[PDB]
């Protein structure tokens, strides 16, 4: 019971670290839709595809 | 230009600007926009880059165009006067730089918005404005001089 | 006249008309009546007769009066033109009858309302109107052409 | 003077005058102040004088000075007439003093507020009106005549 | 008249007036005096009455004669305007009430100082001054309004 609490706490901590990186993946580029996006920062590190 | 202000207890303490597709609002001010269409928008909080939501429908999009790259340091338009600096903001005289003047856009000679003011009340005889802009490739940056109180 | 429209998300999508004693609003549209006097009145459901409670205050009652039977074919004025028929409304030419025209009363030459437009956006060569009507002896009915899309 | 009237279901029901030190609003009448600056005043109940707590900010206070006691029996300018008495109230021409228009201040020739009306609808050919007043040394005393009626 | 600004780091930040019998200087400001013969004045702290020691010799005595009690509410010779009330200070308009001009006296029509200002930066629409007065027989009184920042 102590073991399964450690895995549950560490899973929701790393995935909130990754979600904060996910939110900061797109925030410097949502304010300017006219700016081009690199192909490295679209699929490998971040998730978003080319749109519009 | 179309710039709806922000009302709180009868007085005006901020301004909300509209660019192509998206609606801007400073985080430092609290209140409701006078446009009832803009009140139903789900504006979300974010970091210093001031990300909000442009959830407006199709009938009034692209009010003005945001200024692209290749920025010269010459003349630029402003609501209370003129600014003439690219890396920084110009030392505008007094009158402008009081309280509740946040969110006012800075336009170009073709009517293209370049920057949005956020601070820099007064820094002596020379007043510097803390604005957001795009540095080289359209990536939104935030430039803040020293001693820039929220204005 | 006295016809306060309904606004949802800051956009006019329907019109609510007041007849003697009771207010009539189409229930296939959504929103809120902009009058603060009208918004304090409860709403009760019905059929597509589109009934709303007539709990109006004393200072405003008997604004527009309805028209009974013995209705001529005649010529009846309309807010975007004219309609000249008795059994149905006149099939008005195209362009007239866009979106947001529901709930508009059709009046006589003496100001007597004889119909309230609900549906019938497109009806082939000319657009017929799907209105509510008072019959040959004072009972409200509803007339619909086939293939009438609602507003 | 700048006295904001009360609003109830559109029509007026009374006048809430503003005197320096404490704003005056009759609790005999009902409604809400439509002004946004006076809507933030906390509604505190009081004694039989029908008084509202004066939580007005001090900058827009004392714009209307109030007359002290020991008044002369001379002329006083009512909003729709003139009153000439000291202890009792002089007769007003008939017709004025209906319903839902009380709370209007009785001023002097110097513009100072002398008295605040609360009653006196119809009291025969000689129109007497129930009022609050300052008796001899500044004591706020309500005087109501025989057979008084609320306004 | 005869007033001395206080020299602190090159800019003016306060005014040190002189009354017949005893000189004055605001305690909340600091710096150096602008007179060679006032450099021997013993600086001391005191209570909220703003009490200094006027040990100047007879060579520059009897500059500004003081005024007694029973001050009329008429006109007064303020340096940037006028004051027309006795128990409270007159509501001076905007513009006046900046910063760093404490200790400025208020003159009478007979060339007599009646008061010394201390603070009241800004209150909003009007401005109230925290000033010293004499109540009934010559006893020194410090009078302050609510929310008076030193000025």
């Amino acid at each position: 019971c102590t073991c399964v609490a450690i895995i549950m706490v560490s899973c929701v901590t790393s995935v909130w670290l990754l979600c904060r990186t996910r939110n900061l993946c797109i925030t410097p580029y949502k304010l300017a839709p006219n700016a081009q996006v690199p192909i490295l920062l679209a699929l490998l590190c971040c998730i978003k595809p080319t749109r519009a | 230009d179309k710039t709806f202000p922000i009302m709180l207890n009868g007085q005006v303490n901020g301004y909300a600007c509209v660019v192509g597709g998206r609606v801007f609002k400073p985080l430092h001010v609290e209140g409701r926009i006078d446009n009832e269409q803009l009140a139903a928008i789900k504006l979300k909080k974010a970091s210093i880059y001031d990300l909000e939501y442009g959830d407006v429908p199709q009938c009034m999009k692209s009010d003005t165009l945001q200024y692209t790259s290749d920025k010269p340091p010459g003349f630029y338009n402003w609501h209370h006067g003129a600014v003439q600096y690219e890396n920084n903001r110009f030392t505008v005289p007094r009158g402008v730089g009081g309280k509740g003047d946040s969110g006012r856009p800075i336009l170009d000679n073709k009517g293209r918005v370049v920057a949005i003011v956020l601070g820099g009340v007064n820094e002596g005889s020379r007043t510097a404005l803390s604005v957001v802009t795009w540095n080289q490739k359209g990536v939104t940056v935030k430039d803040t001089p020293e001693g820039s109180e929220p204005w």
